């Protein structure tokens, strides 16, 4: 069974820093996207950052330049280094794996979520 | 179970005859014409009711074979209500012949 | 045999129409299924549906009766409709291969590059090409051989053999089948190649700690890739080989076999729903659509 284990979140002062990490245990097809989404209170879930198995990345505008996503070359583990945090960034952050092993369609795996709260 | 045809009995035994008739045009000289003889014996038992095996010796009765345009031997002419429905030419195994008969008989 | 041959054709049409109706239904009736890829699937399913409704049935009769009962005009229109729908089907499989290859290997580039309006042009292009290889030649008689025996079947309204000249059978085969088959090989090969090179970068990462092996996901992806290329190739390669053979030594291959292989190709149109619509979202829609 595939499972996504989220860590690194919590409480932090504005202008500070956090480093999320999501360790995907289980069979994942070599070609995939590991990503981070978030959902601020009473809003819709949005993309924060994502990285293909290839090495290509894709960020939201809100976080561009501040946050940087990377992955462990060995294991299926993805890190979001969040610098210059603002109260706006406060949300439940969800790890995501888009698996391409069916070819015609993609399969989705979501993490349970991990709270990030940035106070001013 | 096999009808052993002549030139004269051919009209009554094959053209007037009820249901399917499988005619073997064989000769005593031809080695290929004999190789199917023991296979046709088995087919006459195994396809009782469905088909009637018939044989005509071209050494004995040379007058029948020209009419249907028989070039080589053995040639197996399957007959249905006074007409040739399907044809096969050359020697065969039992399994090759069953597929020909299976396909042709069940319409 | 001719008892069972006729019953077999019936369910072929049943499987095609059912399957492709079920797909088109599912896509039109579900917000979640209206993705970019499934836009190309919708094109495919339309082609295969017209194969099931009009192309195969009229063709089924020509085998049963042994003659064409609907006169020279409908012979040529049905022939066009056949070539059109086969060309659209196969060329659309080829577009799907490309699409999936991009969305698997360059997903972020692909999202910006491939808009919905760009997809529509690609789709419309495919049908324009399909029309211009079928309807334009066939209705305008560009396909016709100069032979006397060929000219007998053109004048007989009971005869609806598809005897073409050299040029058309070469061009029509290349455009409807061979170019698409090459693209589909090239493209799906670069999916295999990309996935293998990616596993190399994972073993290089380990500093000689692990060597990776094909897991559940990798065997399943290879099976899928095989089904896609296998079924398509099985279904259409025999017919399209033989179609090029007849352009040289027409006596070599029998007419009953030439037709038998054209039926194998029609059968692909029943297979495509099964191959290309297995997504969890399709599975949900299909159960909702069957009350
Ligand atoms: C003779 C059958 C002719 C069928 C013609 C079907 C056109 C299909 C168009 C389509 O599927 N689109 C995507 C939606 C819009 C372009
Ligand atoms: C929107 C994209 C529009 C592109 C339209 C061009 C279609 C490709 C050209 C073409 O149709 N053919 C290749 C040209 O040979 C095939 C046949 O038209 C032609 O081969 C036959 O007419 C002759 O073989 C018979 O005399
Ligand atoms: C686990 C399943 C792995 C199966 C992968 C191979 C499937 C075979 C597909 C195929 O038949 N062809 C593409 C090459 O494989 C052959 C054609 O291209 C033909 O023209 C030469
Ligand atoms: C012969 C018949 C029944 C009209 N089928 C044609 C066949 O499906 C076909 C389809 C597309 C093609 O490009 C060709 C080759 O001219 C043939
Ligand atoms: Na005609």
């Amino acid at each position: 069974q595939v499972q996504l284990q989220e860590s690194g979140g919590g409480l932090v002062q504005a202008g500070g820093s956090l480093r999320l990490s999501c360790a995907a245990s289980g069979s994942i097809f070599a070609l995939n996207i590991m990503g981070w989404y978030r959902q601020a209170p009473g809003k819709q879930r949005e993309l924060v950052a994502a990285i293909h198995s290839g090495g290509t990345t894709n960020y939201a505008n809100s976080v561009k330049g501040r946050f940087t996503i990377s992955r462990d070359n060995a294991a299926n583990t993805v890190y979001l280094q969040m610098n210059s945090l603002k109260p706006e960034d406060t949300a439940v952050y969800y790890c995501n794996v888009k698996d391409f092993g069916a070819i015609i369609y993609d399969y989705d795996y979501w993490g349970q979520g991990t709270q990030v709260t940035v106070s001013s | 179970k096999i009808i052993h045809l002549t030139d004269d009995s051919f009209d009554t035994d094959v053209l007037k005859a009820d249901g399917a008739i499988l005619v073997d045009f064989w000769a005593e000289w031809s080695g290929p014409s004999k190789m199917i003889a023991p296979i046709l014996d088995e087919i006459a038992d195994e396809y009782q009711g469905k088909l009637t095996v018939a044989k005509l010796n071209i050494d004995q009765n040379p007058g029948t074979a020209p009419k249907y345009g028989i070039r080589g031997i053995p040639t197996l002419l399957l007959f249905k209500n006074g007409e040739v429905a399907a044809t096969k030419v050359g020697a065969l195994s039992k399994g090759q012949l069953k597929e020909f008969l299976d396909a042709n008989l069940a319409e | 045999a001719a008892k069972v041959m006729s019953l077999l054709m019936a369910l072929v049409v049943l499987l095609i129409v059912a399957g492709n109706v079920l797909v088109i239904a599912a896509i039109g009736s579900t917000q979640r299924l209206q993705t970019l890829t499934n836009l190309f699937i919708t094109s495919l399913a339309c082609a295969d549906l017209v194969v099931g409704l009009l192309v195969v049935p009229f063709g089924a009769t020509l085998v049963v009766r042994g003659t064409w009962l609907w006169g020279s005009f409908l012979c040529e229109l049905w022939t066009s409709l056949d070539v059109l729908c086969v060309t659209a089907s196969i060329e659309t499989l080829c577009v799907i291969a490309i699409d999936r290859y991009l969305a698997i290997t360059s997903p972020f580039r692909y999202q910006s590059l491939m808009t919905r309006a760009r997809a529509k042009v690609i789709i419309c292009t495919v049908w324009a090409i399909s029309a211009l290889v079928s309807f334009l030649p066939i209705m305008m008689h560009w396909w016709r051989d100069e032979d006397p025996q060929a000219l007998k079947c053109y004048q007989d309204p009971g005869c609806c053999d598809f005897v073409t000249n050299r040029a058309y059978a070469i061009a029509s085969s290349i455009i409807s089948f061979y170019i698409p088959l090459l693209i589909m090989i090239f493209v799906y090969l670069r999916v295999y190649r990309e996935a293998k090179e990616q596993i190399r970068k994972i073993d290089r990462a380990s500093k000689r700690k692990t060597s990776r092996v094909m897991a559940m996901k990798e065997h399943k992806a290879l099976k899928t890739l095989g089904i896609i290329m296998g079924v398509f190739t099985l279904c259409w390669l025999p017919f399209f080989l033989v179609n090029i053979v007849n352009v040289f030594n027409r006596d070599l291959v029998p007419d009953w076999l030439f037709v038998a292989f054209n039926w194998l190709g029609y059968a692909n149109s029943a297979m495509n729903p099964i191959i290309y619509c297995r997504s969890p979202d399709f599975r949900k829609a299909f159960k909702r659509l069957l009350a």
